[PDB]
């Protein structure tokens, strides 16, 4: 398997992040940042061209 | 406090550090805290404080 855990939603609006929650409600959440994509970069020069 | 009578420490009140995200916005932690702050700084309550506390 590959991708295919986020195949089983919208690829329009797609997003990770994670949370969780105390009894008072207090929530802690995690929002990683996406690092540079090399393959996305390349993919975007040959379209320039 | 007398202005020739020292002590052994001028400071009391221990400050937080480190842990801001786990204490709540108005949990007791932060009027503590500010309670500390305040008596660093010169406050004193109005109401008296026995010698031994109950």
């Amino acid at each position: 398997m590959l991708l295919e855990p986020l195949l089983s939603g919208d690829p329009r609006m797609t997003q990770l992040a994670i949370q969780y929650q105390q009894y008072n409600g207090r929530t802690f959440n995690v929002i990683p940042e996406m690092p540079g994509s090399v393959i996305a970069d390349c993919v975007q020069l040959t379209a320039e061209v | 406090a007398r202005s020739a009578q020292p002590v052994t420490r001028l400071d009391q009140c221990y400050h937080l550090r480190w842990g801001a995200q786990y204490v709540g916005e108005d949990s007791l932690t932060y009027r503590l805290g500010v309670l500390s702050l305040l008596a660093t700084n010169g406050y004193q309550l109005a109401r008296p404080i026995p010698k031994q506390l109950t």
